[PDB]
């Protein structure tokens, strides 16, 4: 029940690295998983991994393994269930295959067998 | 497990789990002030205990009822509210209803042992 | 699937509430009375939170207000049954030594139609010309001498919480007075507070951890006190060098009046002693603060003798101590002394009509004590911080601020598939 | 429903129904006074509850057991009790044998526990 | 039988009948005293009910439960505890694991209202 | 077969406590405040338990360390209304008679600015000369008269246990002081005790059954007080044959002091009378067991004026009877009567600073009593056997030796072959 306002839109060339941002605010964000998904031009969807902001625990699709790096902060309180936070992403290995819109998404729920299910997404990054 | 309110910031079904937690430990100027704190802490808690019992729930931690849930009170899943919000975080969205499903209960119970007093009749 | 209420009970969900807390001590007698509290649990249970983020204000927080009655209500409780020092209201002819006059007065006795001449010494504090003198309260109130017996030591009270209720805690090692606390804690009491009563420098109190806080509640707000809490105490040292000597004065059937004659030895100055280094490279760790909530100069002004100097209890005795040779600084071996006057008369906190006499103390007094607070009030282009106090209340909020009263209603209702039969 | 105490000029068969009305309103000079009567309040409520408990109706508002009515105590019929005579005029006739019957309710309540104990034993 | 406390040298076959003897007398310098003692009557009573609650045993005298007896605690047989030992002997030789037992029963309270949560919800 | 843990409630089993008591009394007003106490059941329900077998101890038992205090309280309290006797702590002319001195004094009256000079008499213990005198309390305390509606009569009182609590009783009719007691009963609540002020020996208290028994802790251990408890009273009967009068003396706006004047008809003196014949017989009984504790000749002498005489309370005024021709014997018609002498002003018990007036009784007093205990005192060749005390808190020692405070604690847990579906 919250907004999730990404960075611009910043294009480099192959061999580089490209920084996103994350920012969060409205809800709770240590209490919910932070996944990153992105569509490129030559495949469709693809989830790349989510992040813990609470357990500081990462899990990352193999395809993109030894390429993301992942981070978060740690949430500003505003109230007794808002906050605010952020959460970034890097590659390593850049190219024009990885060209694409790039968003983060917040969990679903807290509990059960969909925690981390991609709910509520962000705005949407265009990169190289 | 975590101790006294431990999960007070946890989801209703983890918190729900082991109640008997904070169950036990709900039970001259220094004197008079301290035997005044004494006699109200008997007195919310036979309060609480008033209200389980014409509930017919004299004993229970967990009660079930025969009161459906009204979607007015909430129209939100069960699964969006045991694995998502917090038992302090629930309670704030029912506070209004709070006072109406006390009285159903009591309506619930009166109307049970009353048809029960019917069933022993034969 | 279908959904009806189902009652739990025990929840953890709590309101914010004020209720009467309790005294807890571990253990002659002092006029705090800690012998009368429930004896201090030894395994103090502390159950941290996890998750929760509770509002903390230090300045709406009722436990000050509570306490600093349960203050005043001992204080007038220790006074009931000590000797009430209304014929001491008598004319005075009081000499001088080279400061404390030597007066002598006529004297109801033990018989009552039989008339003595004592002599006594009395602080020019405790004394006012009409040379003849009286004592300064007898046209404003009833003097009761203290019991000779009981005790002004600041003891550990821990205050606990009723069962059902319950008191929040908050570890954040950074935290200010008010706000969210994102690291709290529930305990059933609090920790060990002595009830120090001071004045512009807080001591004996709880340190800070990490870096040392300043707190306030609208800090842009002049009439608004600030609360500093320091992170490494400065040593102060203090003393009445002065070998005084005990008189029992029987002025009734019972009722005997201490007072004060010849000094043994020589006289002297009552006066305390900080560190100069270590007083100033602390003046520069409040100085730091004072930037992160300002921009500016930071100017340290004398203050604008109850509330104007530094006044504690050494001993026994209660210290006034002029503190300009502590804040005397502009920030873009050595030991610093203040000159301590010593009053016997104290109007403890009201004025309604009601002051206590301190008995004399024996012999040489010297006290060692812990500055591990301070109480500034601000006031073109500077900015200029005098040592302030405000109120009493704010040397116990120094030290509930880190707690909370909340009561526990632990009935929940909720939906779930489950109806009974 | 009429309130508290609403039907106490009504039949008995009337009364009997919604009885969780006088169930929940059941729990210095002016201090002590007020303190004085907070405590004998608890007091006189746990009584009965103490009573409610040892005959197996803790938690009951009607209760059915086993002691089969006397005819030495009333020998009324069902119709001329519960649709004739009060509440009130009831226990007036029956306020003798009063203290007869709660020894008896204690020890039918003692034999069902010590048979109900040797029933687990298989 | 006997009167209050009546068997207490006797054997604890013996004293576990007709309980409801020592159920029912459970519950200014004088002044204060007097009331001082009324509080705290209502306290300790207070307090095994609470027990009694949080085991499932809320109204019970003879209360059956889940928790086996572990040898540990006493390797003694049935016949030689309630026809030769006096409630007084037996709980000296339990007392240190008293407090184990208490535990016990409060965990195999809650995991019993649990299960039977789930069982009413088909 | 298996075995599980089955809960029982209400199981004979209770552990040793000390929890506060109270009263039970059965009923203008006596300072022991009867009236105040719940009326005592009239059905005393008392309960043998069977088989049972307890270890008592008198003199661990902390229902006479609580009783003690609670007389003590009761006296503090009865006298905070009264009239406190200050202006009477003024310079008195003393005269004779014969020995109570004729005093006159100056006192103010109701009007401040008026002096009268009253007349009054004082007994020698109550006055001290400075010939000019004063009273004997006003170089220590101030002094309470005691209210001349309160009654000293000592009433039966009741000590009941809280619910939750039990009393144990012991019907062993050779019981000694401490060990086992085979014949144990509970109480709800004790006997009728009465709170009956003596000295060295005990007045109108139980008495035992079978044989007279002698009571100790160490008893080789000389200093440690002897109560023997007698099974046959002795008859004492005291006297004040002097005519008094009652002279009311308005001191100040509704202060009235009670004081002494004039003897009408004969001067004689006080003195007390038992039987020569039944203190041989009794005194022989206690001569019989103080061989079956020792092997000797068995000496009584004088004590080592509070302590020194025989001290209690007849119809009001409280004697000091010497009892040298009491305690004046060596075992290997007729009255016996002991010159008894009178005070007004008693230090009650402690020595803090409050003494009480009692004030004088109108007309001739006489009471009868029965000494049914007595506190001895053992110190070569022979043991000598002087009247002691010890302490006032012996007497009530000597009424609850017979009970003991436990609590009750009802749940009991055990394994049977019974399992819960
Ligand atoms: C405070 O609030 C936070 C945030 O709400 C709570 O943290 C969340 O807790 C829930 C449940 O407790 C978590 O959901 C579970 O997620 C696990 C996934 O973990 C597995 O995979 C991880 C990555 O692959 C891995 O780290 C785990 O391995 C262990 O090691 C890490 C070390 O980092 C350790 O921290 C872990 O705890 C692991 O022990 C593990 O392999 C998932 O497996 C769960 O599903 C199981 O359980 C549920 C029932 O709970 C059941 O329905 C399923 O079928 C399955 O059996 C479950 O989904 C969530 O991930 C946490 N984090 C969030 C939401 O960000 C925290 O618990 C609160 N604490 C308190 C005290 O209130
Ligand atoms: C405060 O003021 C008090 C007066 O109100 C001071 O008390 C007085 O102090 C002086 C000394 O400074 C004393 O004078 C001394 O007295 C002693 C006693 O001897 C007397 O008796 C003998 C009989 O044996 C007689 O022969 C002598 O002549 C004396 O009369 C003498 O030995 C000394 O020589 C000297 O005279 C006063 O006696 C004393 N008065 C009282 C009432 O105490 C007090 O010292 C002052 N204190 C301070 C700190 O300033
Ligand atoms: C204790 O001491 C008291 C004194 O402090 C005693 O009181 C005094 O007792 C004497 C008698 O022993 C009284 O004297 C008598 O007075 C009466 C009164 O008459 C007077 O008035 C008339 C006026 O009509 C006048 O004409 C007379 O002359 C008297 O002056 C006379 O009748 C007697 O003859 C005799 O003089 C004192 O009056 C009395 N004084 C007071 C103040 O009471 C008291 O008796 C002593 N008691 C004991 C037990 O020893
Ligand atoms: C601060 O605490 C210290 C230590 O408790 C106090 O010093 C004590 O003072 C009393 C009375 O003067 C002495 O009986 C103790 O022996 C002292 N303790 C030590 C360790 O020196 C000091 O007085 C306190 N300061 C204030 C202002 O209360
Ligand atoms: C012992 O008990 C007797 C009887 O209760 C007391 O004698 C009573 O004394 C009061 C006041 O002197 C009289 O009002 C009663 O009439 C007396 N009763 C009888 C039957 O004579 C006696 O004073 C008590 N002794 C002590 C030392 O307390
Ligand atoms: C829900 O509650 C409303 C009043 O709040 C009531 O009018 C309505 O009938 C209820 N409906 C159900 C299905 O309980
Ligand atoms: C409860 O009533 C108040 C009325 O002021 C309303 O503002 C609030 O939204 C209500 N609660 C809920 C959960 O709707
Ligand atoms: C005491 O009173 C007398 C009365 O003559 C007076 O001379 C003397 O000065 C008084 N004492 C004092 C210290 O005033
Ligand atoms: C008492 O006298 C002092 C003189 O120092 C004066 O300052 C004060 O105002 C007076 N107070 C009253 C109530 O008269
Ligand atoms: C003052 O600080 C020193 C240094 O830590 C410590 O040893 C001492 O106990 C402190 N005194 C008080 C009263 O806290
Ligand atoms: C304390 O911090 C909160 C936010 O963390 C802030 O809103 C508040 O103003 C701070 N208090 C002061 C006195 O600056
Ligand atoms: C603080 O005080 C200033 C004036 O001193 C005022 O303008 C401002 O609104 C106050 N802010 C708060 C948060 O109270
Ligand atoms: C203070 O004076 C007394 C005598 O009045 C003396 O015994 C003691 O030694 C003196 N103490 C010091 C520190 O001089
Ligand atoms: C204060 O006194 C203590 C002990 O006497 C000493 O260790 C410390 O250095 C002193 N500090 C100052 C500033 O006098
Ligand atoms: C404090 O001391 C300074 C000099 O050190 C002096 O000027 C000032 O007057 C003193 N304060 C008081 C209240 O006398
Ligand atoms: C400072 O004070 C302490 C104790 O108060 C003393 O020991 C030290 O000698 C003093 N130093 C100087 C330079 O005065
Ligand atoms: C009825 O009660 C009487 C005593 O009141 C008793 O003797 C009789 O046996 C009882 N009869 C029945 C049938 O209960
Ligand atoms: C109860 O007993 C009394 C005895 O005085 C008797 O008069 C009355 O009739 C009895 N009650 C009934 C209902 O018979
Ligand atoms: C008995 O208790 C001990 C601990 O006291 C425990 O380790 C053991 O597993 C228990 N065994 C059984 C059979 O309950
Ligand atoms: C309980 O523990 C104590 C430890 O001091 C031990 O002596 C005692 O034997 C234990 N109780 C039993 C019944 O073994
Ligand atoms: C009362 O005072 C006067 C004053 O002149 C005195 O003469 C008389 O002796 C005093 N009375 C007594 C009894 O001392
Ligand atoms: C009071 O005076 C008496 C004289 O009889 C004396 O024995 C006693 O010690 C004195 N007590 C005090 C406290 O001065
Ligand atoms: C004293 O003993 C006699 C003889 O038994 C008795 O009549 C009298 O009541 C007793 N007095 C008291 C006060 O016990
Ligand atoms: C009382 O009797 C027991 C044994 O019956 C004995 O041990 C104890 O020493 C006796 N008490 C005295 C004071 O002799
Ligand atoms: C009794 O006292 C004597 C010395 O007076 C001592 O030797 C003996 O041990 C004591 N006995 C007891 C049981 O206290
Ligand atoms: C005592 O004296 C009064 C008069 O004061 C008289 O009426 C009464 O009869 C006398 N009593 C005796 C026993 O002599
Ligand atoms: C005591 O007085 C009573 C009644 O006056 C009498 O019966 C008894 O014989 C007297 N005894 C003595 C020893 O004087
Ligand atoms: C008690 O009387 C004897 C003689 O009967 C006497 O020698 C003794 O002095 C008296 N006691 C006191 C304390 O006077
Ligand atoms: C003994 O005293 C009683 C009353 O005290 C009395 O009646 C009797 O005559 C006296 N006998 C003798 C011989 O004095």
């Amino acid at each position: 029940q919250g907004q999730l306002v990404q960075s611009g839109a910043t294009t480099t060339k192959p061999g580089s690295s490209v920084k996103i941002s994350c920012k969060t605010s409205g809800y709770r964000f240590n209490f919910y998983h932070i996944n990153w998904i992105r569509q490129t031009a030559g495949r469709g969807p693809e989830w790349m991994g989510w992040i813990s902001p609470y357990s500081g625990d990462k899990n990352l699709a193999p395809a993109f393994q030894d390429r993301v790096i992942m981070t978060t902060d740690t949430e500003v309180p505003v109230t007794s269930f808002t906050s605010t936070g952020a959460a970034y992403m890097e590659i390593r290995n850049l190219t024009s295959d990885d060209t694409g819109t790039y968003f983060c998404a917040k969990g679903l729920l807290r509990d059960g067998s969909s925690t981390w299910l991609p709910y509520l997404w962000g705005q949407g990054t265009l990169l190289t | 497990i975590l101790g006294f309110l431990g999960a007070a910031g946890s989801t209703m079904g983890a918190a729900s789990m082991a109640l008997t937690v904070q169950a036990r430990l709900l039970l001259t100027v220094w004197g008079i002030k301290q035997l005044q704190a004494r006699v109200l802490a008997v007195e919310r808690y036979l309060r609480d205990q008033q209200l389980l019992g014409i509930w017919g729930c004299s004993g229970k931690i967990i009660c079930c009822t025969n009161v459906p849930w009204n979607d007015s009170w909430s129209n939100k899943t069960i699964n969006e509210i045991w694995d998502n919000m917090t038992w302090m975080q629930w309670e704030k969205e029912i506070d209004n209803y709070t006072q109406h499903i006390y009285t159903l209960l009591e309506v619930s119970q009166i109307q049970q042992e009353k048809n029960e007093q019917e069933l022993l009749e034969l | 699937a279908k959904k009806w209420v189902t009652v739990y009970y025990g929840v953890p969900v709590w309101k914010e509430a004020t209720t009467t807390l309790f005294c807890a001590s571990d253990a002659v007698h002092n006029v705090w009375a800690t012998h009368a509290c429930v004896p201090t649990d030894p395994n103090p249970q502390e159950i941290v939170l996890g998750n929760v983020t509770e509002n903390f204000n230090m300045w709406k927080n009722n436990m000050v207000e509570q306490m600093h009655e349960d203050i005043i209500s001992l204080w007038d409780q220790s006074l009931k049954p000590c000797v009430k020092l209304t014929p001491l209201c008598v004319t005075l002819n009081c000499n001088n030594v080279n400061e404390m006059k030597n007066c002598s007065f006529n004297v109801t006795t033990s018989i009552r139609d039989k008339i003595k001449k004592e002599y006594a010494l009395f602080y020019k504090l405790d004394v006012v010309p009409l040379t003849n003198y009286r004592l300064i309260n007898c046209n404003t109130s009833v003097i009761t001498q203290a019991c000779p017996k009981v005790s002004f030591e600041p003891i550990p009270i821990h205050y606990c919480a009723p069962a059902g209720f319950a008191i929040l805690k908050c570890n954040s090692k950074t935290f200010n007075g008010s706000g969210p606390c994102t690291n709290v804690s529930t305990v059933q009491c609090t920790h060990g507070i002595r009830p120090v009563v001071s004045t512009q420098l807080l001591l004996n109190g709880s340190l800070a951890e990490e870096e040392i806080v300043i707190r306030s509640e609208n800090i842009t707000d002049n009439a608004k006190t600030i609360i500093v809490q320091l992170n490494e105490a400065v040593e102060i040292n203090c003393t009445r060098p002065n070998n005084n000597t005990r008189k029992s004065i029987h002025i009734g059937p019972g009722r005997a009046f201490y007072a004060t004659g010849d000094i043994i030895g020589n006289i002297r100055q009552a006066h305390c002693n900080i560190s100069k280094a270590r007083w100033n490279e602390t003046l520069g760790q409040i100085v730091a603060k004072l930037e992160e909530q300002f921009p500016k100069t930071i100017i340290f002004n004398h203050s604008s003798p109850e509330i104007v100097t530094h006044s504690f209890n050494c001993g026994g005795e209660f210290f006034y101590c002029n503190t300009t040779p502590l804040f005397n600084s502009t920030w873009n071996e050595q030991n610093i002394t203040l000159q301590c006057r010593i009053k016997q008369i104290i109007n403890m906190w009201q004025g309604v009509g009601k002051a206590m006499y301190a008995p004399p103390i024996r012999g040489q007094i010297r006290c060692s004590s812990n500055i591990t607070g301070l109480l500034l009030t601000r006031d073109n282009g500077t900015e200029t911080f005098r040592p302030g106090g405000g109120n009493m209340r704010d040397n116990w909020r120094s030290e509930l601020y880190k707690y909370k009263v909340v009561k526990i209603e632990p009935l929940g209702i909720a939906p779930t598939a489950c109806k009974r039969r």
